[PDB]
């Protein structure tokens, strides 16, 4: 029969759906079978260990990949093609994060879900411009730069002033920027840089053939991490009747911005069916549902989109591993929608100026955010700050951050792919 | 002698999930039940590296010897400009670079030579 | 003269071993005249300063030579011959993990270094400990490692928070990354990819070219190296020599330790190993014990099996002529994993613990120590000081007291030496039966 | 109009030029309205904000640059060039290096061009330790250093040193490394030349982009300058600091190789130098017009073979290849510039700082090809190593355009000096 055909094809879209699916019945069934009570805390730890292997594994090859990646797909078009390209992606980005910001504000305030040293905004906003360039490349592989408050004048004259230092993280944007303009520095270069191209191509083969493996093992990791976060709840009753109708918001805004706004923009730009190329990426949004990092989804997104859909090899390495950093949808409705949610508890106005001030800031913020689990949480502090009403009592966004933030990782690798097969068209034309 | 441990755990758990967030080496988010709750209480960590404190004394809690300072990076454990506390040996087979807990392991080790000698002597 | 041919081609293991000999003597001879309390300390650091340069220099040599050697030896062969090959290797290393570190309890069994017990010697506080299943999983993410970059000078490791003293305390597990390489994530990183460059094709041939380029001259800076080495090894005993007080009042009582430690080490060096190379390769093993004298002698100076990897690399492709990729396969894996030396003092030492404290031992006691031992061997670091660790999850798996750790690191300077000699002779026997059976 | 053509040749002179005068207007007329006013202290660092971005770009590319640049400038030699006359070469322009490094730093220290924790002797050791580095990637972005307790265990203040590692980047170990390095790829044979090939494309492609680099330059270094005056006095020291620097270096490298170059050609020749020196007067004059050794290359090949007695093989072998890393009187303005720097910050540089200054000098003695403003990329390089400020390098770029036309006469100088004693040599035997 060609049943049996048809499954041998969509074998890993088969394992990875049915890995979420069974990884939400295990985390119920544990969780009504003592709830992390009747497990303890040793077992607890075996039993949520699997899940994070697979995020240490996809982790491992995320720097390689990104470097070799753009550094080829920045060699293998004109400097004039590639700026022209860019200037593109960034004004899709830039409108797409727009579009989301204003839907999660309006749906929050129609809704209405409401009813310690600081940072100021252009500190923050300095901050992100110091880690677009990077100080020291072996630095910004695993950490990132952050500014200080201190107080070094004397004590009749207390003012702060910045001082900077180096916090943990990844910089991936600094190394974005600076392999891409050094892949157009190889392309202005003759028949020097055509070894190097070699060099990095083949770098990015082996990782590929890792990447691979990894996602042959992803299903069981997919599991066991969703049902670890379901069984670590505490008090589901209360939790869901404090904070039922901001999870509506969060989630409602991005299913609308997911299944009407993207595909609608798509359609009109490309005249084909969006959803054909949703299907495409079913195993890479699955993937990033599973394991609620952008970093990690890239590399089966990038294989899918070039496999599955027909978009050309330069265009997806050097738009996907641009995307998975600056362009986050879902990061900005989140933001935007515990904000709103905040300053409604904290019974405070919200007038035209304060809500431009948090769309603007959003989009810098989303920009800003890292491709880490509960990597929007970060800038919500940002966000807060500039309307400076809503002190930082996020405390009670929490218990529920890990969903919403899942939604979050699908809208983002969502709109990167939609994109990529937005400019791939374009090109085509 | 020393003077009583004032370390307490997180006021907020927004602090604690920032500072757990920013670790060293970080994969995932800290799950919501690992996080403090309640009225604040003493806490004292296992490790801690020579780097994250300019100086540190001693202070007591409940009859125990324990360490106490000043972070400097929001890397290090505790948050940015916490005093946290922590314990007076670091985890056995394991060092932070010197540091009070280092210089402890090493005065322990020569008073224990010093010890045996006398009772070979005797 | 044949015996100017016979000094010129072996100038360098008689500069090593003449080396070794006048540290001893100088040190001696200045803790006898002097000693830390002679000299001021800035003296004594002027004093022990070209030896850490040496094992400086050598540090510096691990990283590239092990990454580009896995590349290089992973992608030189089948992927199912590889397999095949790391699984006999396997064997091998847990054979003779076992093998030791029973030969270990036999000794301390029979010698009873704790029979006297002294007068106990014990209190200030305990140090805290770390549970089996958290080490077992934290072997698991040093495996895999999150970050190359990271991982290549800083490794997992989870610490806890006592929380609620008085309150029932919890001791709620968080885990950070602390200093130190790590190593067997690089390796097993590298073996996947080298395995990749192979399945790849022709994109591999130019990585494994560029690879192995890379290791030649990585092998260039290690023989310019091993000239250096004699003058390091020689400090660097001299001072250790110094810097210790009171020679044989603290050997006074633990002579018995001593002896256990030493006489398990000296029994699994020339009588274990040998036979085993012996019975599969039907060769001299002391010649290759010969060709391979000056790495343990570095080895001994070092007190690290990490750092003299290199110099052992270089003389197995020399002497006792080991073909390259095998070679560069089975060394690397075995510097991180086959230690025997360290097997045999963590289980002496557990011993010699509970011969302190008065407990019987049983047999399943027995048993699950020399499990444990062996399963915590792999894994463990190769820098010095290292098997302190896994022999405290050793003692926490046993259910023993710990309080008594001071006097296992009170003589560990010089048994810790003996346990790098140990290791990087298992290390080369293993790659000598390997030799003999691909010359099949 | 040919001046048309000769203002875009040096288009980047000028360009910074007009940036310096235009960075210290813009510091005059926002001091007075600035200090306590312009956001006050607080907030200050807004206005220096490209200079500190473009400092952090300098700061990125010096590490690959670094690297890459020494591996294939050390596989570049050769015993077997030409044997012992090669040797000689290499042995005398080495031995002026060294001797014109220590000149410079002596005059610098006895006129004392600057001045209107405690750190002992035996730093010696920690500076060993340093140029040796334990671990490669630990090199890359931190350095050693040795630091001071108070135990009162044994006796009253034992200040016992205890080391760890901080910052600084470790370049110094680095360039020992890539030197090493570079001699093994030589060394190795038919297989090194794939590795001497990478490197030496990754040089390729890293020149391209410092090119660019200094293309971004001149913003910076305006905003630097306008943020330096604000901060302190225009009419304090600082300009009579610069009157004494410019003019000591200038004079200094002058009478350099005004007494240097001589005295080798006599003690060595017995003849008269001004006859040598009269021979080769309009290169000289050349070379002060263009302030470029490249661009008098071919001159000093026609006036070298009849004015002075070189055969076509020496000739051929001494101006040309022997020119890389020639360049005497950059390595005097690159030391006498960090002297000034480090008493310009007020710092105490006893013994150990001078020799490293000295030796790193002497290193990079090399770059710049030859073009104007050549050795300041290198003298970065010296300031990094040292863990000097950086930020005050753009009042050394102010005023280059004077001093390197007379860097440019003694390098050539130097060049027809040398070329004068290896042509007496090759002819005596």
């Amino acid at each position: 029969d060609q049943v049996r055909r048809c499954l041998r094809a969509n074998l890993l879209v088969l394992l990875t759906v049915v890995a979420v699916v069974a990884g939400v019945a295990l985390g119920l069934g544990v969780s009504g079978a003592g709830g992390a009570l009747a497990l303890g805390p040793e077992r607890l730890s075996a039993f949520v260990f699997p899940g994070e292997l697979l995020l240490r594994l996809l982790r491992m090859i995320i720097l390689p990949l990104v470097v070799c990646s753009l550094i080829g797909g920045a060699a293998s078009l004109d400097p004039g093609a590639l700026g022209r390209l860019g200037a593109w992606a960034l004004l899709f980005f830039l409108v797409t994060t727009l579009l989301a910001s204003a839907l999660g504000v309006g749906l929050a305030l129609a809704l209405q879900p409401g009813a310690a040293p600081s940072k100021e905004v252009l500190d923050s906003f300095l901050d992100l411009a110091r880690n677009i360039f990077p100080s020291n490349l072996v630095s910004a592989a695993f950490r990132s730069y952050s500014t200080t408050y201190e107080e070094r004048n004397i004590t009749g004259t207390r003012v702060k002033v910045p001082v900077g230092q180096e916090v943990e993280g990844m910089n991936i944007l600094g190394l974005v920027v600076f392999a891409i303009v050094f892949g157009v520095a190889l392309r202005k270069l003759g028949p020097e840089g055509e070894l190097l191209i070699r060099f990095f191509n083949s770098f990015n083969e082996a990782t590929m053939v890792l990447v691979s493996w990894i996602m042959w093992y992803a299903p069981v990791g997919i599991m066991f991490l969703v049902a670890g976060k379901i069984v670590e709840m505490e008090d589901v009753g209360l939790l869901f009747a404090r904070l039922g109708k901001y999870i509506l918001c969060c989630l409602l805004g991005h299913a609308i911005h997911g299944l009407l706004v993207l595909p609608l923009i798509y359609f009109l730009f490309t005249r084909k069916n969006p959803y054909r190329f949703l299907w495409g990426i079913v195993t890479p949004l699955a993937t990033a549902f599973g394991t609620s990092s952008s970093s990690a989804t890239l590399p089966l997104m990038m294989k899918c989109v070039e496999e599955n859909n027909g978009v050309a090899k330069h265009i997806s390495r050097f738009i996907l591993p641009i995307g998975a950093t600056v362009n986050m949808d879902g990061a900005a409705l989140f933001q935007c929608v515990a904000a709103v949610f905040i300053a409604q508890l904290s019974q405070q106005s919200l007038d035209f100026v304060k809500i431009i001030t948090i769309l603007v800031t959003a989009t810098a913020s989303s920009v800003g955010a890292a491709g880490i689990p509960a990597g929007g949480v970060l800038t919500l502090a940002i966000i807060l700050e500039a309307v400076n009403l809503p002190v930082d009592h996020i405390s009670l966004i929490l218990a529920v951050d890990w969903l919403v933030d899942r939604s979050c990782t699908v809208l983002n690798v969502e709109g990167d792919a939609l994109g990529a097969g937005l400019l791939q068209n374009y090109v085509d034309r | 002698a020393p003077p009583p441990c004032r370390c307490m755990t997180s006021s907020s758990p927004y602090q604690e999930f920032l500072w757990r967030m920013q670790r060293p080496g970080n994969i995932d988010a800290p799950s919501y039940r690992s996080l403090s709750k309640g009225t604040p209480t003493f806490t004292a960590h296992t490790h801690m590296p020579r780097n994250c404190y300019h100086s540190a004394t001693l202070c007591m809690h409940a009859n125990t010897h324990y360490w106490t300072g000043k972070m400097i990076n929001p890397s290090c454990p505790g948050g940015l400009g916490v005093t946290v506390c922590w314990t007076y040996f670091t985890q056995t087979g394991m060092s932070d670079g010197g540091g009070v807990q280092d210089q402890a392991r090493e005065k322990h080790v020569k008073e224990v030579i010093s010890q045996l000698t006398r009772v070979h002597g005797t």
